[PDB]
DNA sequence: ACACACTCTCCAATTCTCTAA
DNA sequence: TTAGAGAATTGGAGAGTGTGTTTTTTTTTTTTTTT
């Protein structure tokens, strides 16, 4: 009762098992005193007691979970770490009851905010996949990794058996495909999430879990297998998966330099040679414009949509894979998952019908059995296609080379055609670059730095951070001076289109020009569009419009349009 | 120790490459080109990836086209009877579910052939609805399942060996291979090598071929007399696959010249950048066959010469 | 350290005189020592099997130990303390009880051995201890052990 | 309401013991 | 040494009580509308 053990007295487990030793009153009181003495006293090398600084922020966020690193608990009072690894279900009860004392020392009457606090363990120093688990692991703490395959809804559950409840949710976890050995199927396990941990993860995420490994009787398993076979589950204890002023100043430094637009385009898709216009269009789509709306009868999207007609093997699928790794959020082939992101299509009636609705709208609506509901698309579409068989025909307009309705070609902001042209010098350049890249990739720090800086003019980590910063912070606008010239150019282009008997230029093209100019302003972190932005946007759209036409019309257009496609 | 001694003895030989080619499929008369292709597929290239995280395919796909009685199925029968990881499947009597994977989840043929050779016989009889499944798997070396609330992704690092019939049963020398073969252009674009077999009637060949066939029916084991034992050859192939050779400087200079020659011949299936990548794979396999850690330019001359027989 | 439980040794045999086919399993050989061969077609995940059990009474502080299971989950017949008669509300002490690793696998006849006009038969095999996850689907294997008979639990 | 599983209770069949002829 | 009168222990007859029951493929032959 009154007397307490020394820490050295705990070195000898005196009962027949660990659990029956931890649960004794004098041992338990000793452990409680020692844990409280650790939590009030552990330090950085700089002093600066970390847990006194964490409890402080627990109340600043009105939170419920205190987080403890295992390495700190192993760095002093090692026996408590050993007992925690062996008997988590007991040790964590004592530790939670100590954590409440420590928090009330900062914030008296915190019990009125939350009645009970949970300790979360981090950095447990050994890991298993779902292969290595065996019966010896039962009731031990484990650390596991995988992909979350399926998730239930959240429900309340009765806490005690006057009443009290807690939140509950189950998650199915599967081995990551990179970990699975060759020629074997992946394994599965199911995880239980309680009060603070529900909806911490989403289906398809790759996730890391710490918790107790636990089992129970199940009648159906016994009945079907015909042997006394128990079922097992994991009870999670913790689950795992911005910028400074220095980054902002660095971004602004590079943006202040001349030619930053060209350098960003050059950094785009380093492994692919040539095809600068495709890289330009992809960069413009990833940065995008600004959305606008006028409740008097009109709305304008900020997203930029691009379509690429590809000869066989002209790098299309590689740049889509590159964009998939570059972009913040994306879908590859579902438009709900592409919300405020980029959507990627590499090959191609109901699918096309869905895309017809998606290009007309920015939000999707559906009804079924009298139910009615709505969803958001709000995304930029990058698509590629094979031109109606083995090879494109340049003598014909674009419609002859595609399996698309006319409004699709109207509503795509940018159209482009890529062809396997014949040139000895280009072939030699391609072949030299290809074998050079092949050698540079061979499995057989300084080597990496040289390789990286030869690969690109911008480090791509900085470029991804820069794209995210620009997308979240920069919102450009037009300047009202040169817009008279834009209107005159629009009228001139329409007059020339009619004069040669071309299909006419339209308001959609003018809108696309303004949107692309906004994107060009965003690329250099400029809140103003400028004359050169309008010039570049005009060149892109005019050249794209010219590429869609028949050959005789193409010659008349380029002869007249020389003062836009090349001059300004 | 005796295994190591025997392996060292055959490794030391000057004429090892020729004997290895000669020891594939002992019962089939002639057709050394296909046998060489089978050996290089069996050894394989070197798998690798770039700084960008994109992967570069390290293995070889082969297709054999021929009019009837050309013994083309004997190559598939030998391969599935020899290679440690392999499966044999007929294009008529199989389903997309049975080829990739099926809900019951249980593994299909391409899953069992992971890190192995998968044999498709009478490919031209397969339904388009299932050819596209093989195409999607071959594009990614990956298989995907999503149905009934169950989702899964699986790895399929499998090399394909296929056999097919020309349309109308006999090949037309007036026409491209695309005209002769009932196969869609994206799938055709993904075979590293195509072999076309033709009767080419000739008394001096017939008089020998008939003798060879009658000897097989007259004596069971005695006729073939191969250069090596099968259990010897498998140990050699296991040993060879441990090498990871590196491309020499002179070979890099030589490759672009040979590729320019192919492009000028092209200026028939149109020659793309993929042919250069395939040629690199074949050169890696050739160097590995010889137990050499450097790609000598002679190996690329061999690979270029072998590849142009498919055109 | 606290007390350490006993090691569950396993005896194993090999190089038996002859190998039978799945088609040669017949009820006269039940409980004898045999060896078999075939191709694997399915495998189960590893599960814990209850080997020896220990229970404690709800109505009084009493404990029962080393209860033996065989094919179905089995519990005590009396309260050992004669001051109590309750037979209900036992709980299995997971710390004091002992488990084993258990895996189910499924095999079918070798294709080259099938007789004329017939089709391949199949069989279910049990693996325990240090031999779980050794087998792989699509591979060819040789097994040895004893054939048994399982009830309708 | 209709076969079952399980619990409770009373009554007489049985064997054991003591006494005297 | 037999036997008969009285006491104690056990078995199971049978009476009673509570209970449970009805009731997304994947593969293969055939008809039908659709390009
Ligand atoms: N700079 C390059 N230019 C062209 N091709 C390249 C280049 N670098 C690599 N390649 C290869 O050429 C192909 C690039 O085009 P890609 O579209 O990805 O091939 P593909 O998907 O098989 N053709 P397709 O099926 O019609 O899309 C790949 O096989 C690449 O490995
Ligand atoms: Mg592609
Ligand atoms: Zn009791």
């Amino acid at each position: 009762l009154r007397e307490e053990l020394t820490l050295e007295s705990l070195s000898n487990v005196k009962a027949n098992s660990y659990s029956e030793w931890i649960t004794q009153p004098n041992v338990s009181r000793t452990i409680a005193r020692e844990l409280k003495s650790f939590l009030l006293e552990y330090t950085d090398e700089t002093g600066r007691s970390v847990y006194g600084a964490r409890i402080r922020t627990l109340g600043e966020m009105n939170s419920e979970s205190l987080e403890v690193n295992y390495r700190h608990l192993a760095e002093s009072k090692a026996i408590l770490a050993l007992f925690l690894a062996k008997c988590p279900e007991e040790m964590l009860k004592i530790f939670d009851l100590v954590a409440m004392e420590a928090t009330e020392l900062h914030y008296p009457d915190y019990a009125r905010i939350h009645s009970e606090i949970h300790v979360r363990i981090s950095d447990f120093p050994t890991i298993y996949s779902l292969r290595e688990l065996r019966e010896s692991n039962l009731s031990s703490l484990v650390r596991v990794t995988g992909v979350v395959t399926r998730r239930t809804g959240v429900f309340p559950q009765l806490k005690y058996v006057k009443t009290v409840y807690r939140n509950y949710q189950r998650v199915t976890l599967q081995e990551a495909p990179g970990t699975v050995p060759p020629g074997r199927l992946p394994r599965h396990r199911e995880v239980i999430l309680l009060a603070d941990l529900v909806d911490v993860s989403k289906p398809g995420e790759e996730v890391e879990v710490t918790g107790i490994y636990k089992n129970n009787y199940d009648g159906n398993l016994n009945a079907k297998n015909g042997f006394p076979v128990f079922a097992t589950i994991i009870e999670a204890n913790s689950i795992k998966r911005s910028w400074t002023e220095e980054e902002e100043r660095e971004f602004r430094k590079i943006s202040r330099d001349r030619g930053i637009i060209d350098k960003i385009i050059s950094s785009m898709a380093p492994s692919i040679y040539g095809h600068r216009d495709i890289k330009t269009a992809v960069a413009c789509s990833l940065f995008g414009g600004v959305p606008k709306n006028v409740n008097g009868k009109h709305s304008i999207r900020g997203d930029i949509n691009v379509l690429l007609l590809g000869d066989p093997g002209t790098a299309k699928s590689q740049i889509l894979k590159y964009v998939e790794k570059t972009a913040h959020r994306a879908v590859f082939a579902a438009l709900v998952l592409a919300d405020k992101g980029v959507c990627l299509i590499d090959e191609f009636d109901q699918d096309r019908t869905s895309i017809h609705e998606a290009m007309e709208q920015q939000s999707i609506s559906i009804s079924k059995a009298g139910i009615v509901t709505t969803l958001q698309a709000r995304c930029s579409i990058i698509a590629a296609a094979n031109p109606n068989g083995g090879r494109y025909n340049s003598t014909l307009p674009l419609a002859q080379n595609v399996s698309l309705t006319e409004p699709i070609l109207s509503r795509f902001d940018i159209l482009c055609v890529v062809r396997d042209l014949v040139d000895e010098e280009a072939d030699e350049r391609l072949a030299t670059f290809v074998v050079d890249s092949h050698v540079r990739s061979h499995p057989e720090l300084q080597r990496q730095r040289k390789k990286e800086e030869e690969i690109s003019p911008i480090p791509q980590e900085l470029l991804m951070k820069y794209i995210h910063y620009a997308r979240t912070k920069i919102y450009p606008k037009l300047h009202q001076m040169d817009m008279d010239k834009v209107s005159r150019v629009y009228a001139d282009l329409r007059r020339e289109s009619i004069s040669t008997g071309s299909f006419p230029i339209t308001v959609r093209h003018l809108e696309s020009i303004l949107r692309i100019a906004e994107s060009f302003a965003k690329m250099r972190l400029s809140e103003f569009v400028s004359s050169y932005d309008l010039d570049r946007a005009i060149k892109v759209v005019v050249d794209s419009f010219v590429d869609a036409q028949k050959v005789s019309v193409r010659r008349q257009l380029r002869r007249s349009f020389a003062i836009y496609t090349l001059g300004h | 120790s005796d295994e190591i001694n025997e392996l060292k003895e055959m490794v030391k030989d000057e004429h090892i490459y020729d004997k290895l080619v000669r020891s594939i499929a002992p019962a089939v008369f002639g057709h050394e080109a296909v046998k060489k292709g089978i050996l290089l597929q069996m050894l394989g290239g070197v798998h690798k990836s770039t700084v960008e995280g994109i992967k570069l395919r390290g293995d070889i796909n082969i297709c054999v086209v021929g009019d009837p009685s050309t013994s083309k199925s004997q190559f598939l029968k030998y391969v599935v009877g020899f290679a440690p990881r392999s499966v044999y499947t007929s294009g008529k009597a199989s389903s997309a579910a049975g080829l990739t994977a099926a809900v019951v989840i249980e593994a299909g043929a391409l899953m069992l052939a992971d890190n192995g050779i998968c044999c498709i016989d009478e490919f031209d009889k397969m339904d388009i609805s299932d050819q596209v499944a093989i195409h999607e798997a071959m594009e990614q070396q990956t298989i995907s399942i999503a149905k009934a609330g169950i989702h899964a992704t699986l790895n399929a690092r499998t090399s394909i060996l296929a056999a097919a019939n020309p349309v109308g049963g006999r090949y037309n020398r007036k026409l491209s291979l695309r005209g002769n073969l009932n196969m869609t252009a994206p799938i055709m674009s993904r075979f590293d090598l195509f072999f076309v077999i033709l009767d080419d009637c000739n008394e001096k060949i017939d008089t020998e071929l008939a003798s060879h066939i009658v000897d097989l029916h007259m004596k069971r084991d005695e006729a073939i007399e191969p250069p090596f034992s099968a259990e010897q050859l498998r140990r050699y192939i296991k040993y060879a696959r441990t090498f990871k050779p590196i491309l020499t400087k002179e070979a890099r200079s030589y490759l672009v010249e040979k590729y320019k020659e192919l492009r000028k011949d092209d200026a028939s299936y149109r020659i793309t950048v993929r042919q250069l990548e395939s040629m690199i794979r074949l050169s890696e396999a050739i160097a590995r066959a010889n137990c050499v850690d450097e790609i000598t330019p002679s190996f690329i001359a061999e690979a270029y010469d072998l590849l142009r027989q498919s055109i | 350290s606290p007390e350490q439980t006993e090691r569950v040794f396993q005896i194993s045999f090999f190089n038996l005189p002859t190998v039978h086919r799945i088609r040669d399993i017949r009820s006269e050989k039940i409980g004898s020592l045999l060896s078999i061969s075939g191709t694997v077609t399915r495998t189960s995940e590893v599960r814990p099997e209850l080997y020896k059990a220990s229970f404690t009474c709800d109505m009084c502080r009493a404990i029962v130990d080393n209860v033996e299971q065989s094919f179905k989950y089995t519990e005590p017949t009396f309260c050992p303390n004669p001051s109590c008669e309750n037979r209900a509300f036992w709980t299995l002490n997971v710390t004091r009880s002992r488990f084993l690793d258990w895996q189910k696998v499924r095999i079918q006849e070798n294709a080259n051995e099938i007789p004329t006009g017939s089709m391949p038969r199949t069989l279910d095999v049990i693996l325990r201890g240090d031999s779980v996850e050794r087998a792989k689907p699509g591979d060819r294997c040789k097994f040895t052990g004893v054939e048994i008979v399982v009830p309708d639990v």
